[PDB]
């Protein structure tokens, strides 16, 4: 960096946008397998050993 | 640039949601139970409560 | 002139370094102006987020 | 016989186009390190 003393970290152009598009991408990877009558459900488990199942 | 996009995208949402009251049913003309029913099926589709649809 | 020689450089050093960090904020918020200009987003070392295109703000 | 309000329709894309559009505006992103 050297200019702007932050203590921070900064991003800037196209590599944030790219970045931003990939974390939507992901959340819609996750639920896009439950969509519509022939789509199925999911299993959470927790770090002491409930179970939620649901879609 | 992003505020073409951004204007773009605000016409065609507008126009879509004036379009969209063209395809719609008037569920009097209907007969009322059986579009509730219907309805109501429809939402459960997907569900663990599927095949059972009409109990 | 002839004469008034200058025995001390530390002045002259700590003006120039005055003058880069001032001209390196003001390219950073350079971006943000206009009618064409874009926003930025902070995000707190505690968690909070804010996306903005104020000044004084950012 | 499938039916669905249009309610759902008409939030589910008002809503998304706010997102979009709000999501769509970033160009620098800072994180501050922890205290």
């Amino acid at each position: 960096e050297g200019p702007l003393s932050v203590f921070g970290d900064r991003s800037t152009g196209e590599t944030i946008r790219s970045q931003n598009v990939m974390a939507a991408a992901s959340i819609a990877n996750i639920v896009k397998s439950s969509l519509g009558p022939v789509g199925l459900d999911k299993m959470l488990v927790d770090d002491i050993g409930d179970v939620t199942i649901t879609n | 640039h992003p505020t073409s996009v951004i204007s773009g995208y605000r016409l065609a949402c507008k126009e879509a949601v004036r379009y969209i009251n063209e395809n719609l049913i008037v569920n009097t003309d209907e007969l009322g139970r059986d579009c509730l029913i219907n309805a109501a099926k429809t939402s459960m589709s997907s569900k663990i409560i599927g095949i059972n649809g009409d109990f | 002139g002839k004469g008034a020689y200058q025995d001390r450089d530390k002045p002259a050093q700590i003006r120039f370094s005055n003058i880069s960090a001032a001209k390196a904020v003001a390219d950073a918020i350079r971006t943000s102006l206009g009618p064409k200009g874009m926003d930025k987003m902070i995000q707190d070392g505690k968690g909070d987020v804010t996306i903005t295109n104020d000044g004084a703000t950012i | 016989g499938v039916f669905e309000p249009t309610i759902v329709k008409v939030k589910s894309l008002k809503f998304a186009t706010e997102a979009a559009i709000t999501i769509l505006r970033i160009d620098d992103l800072i994180k501050l390190h922890p205290e």
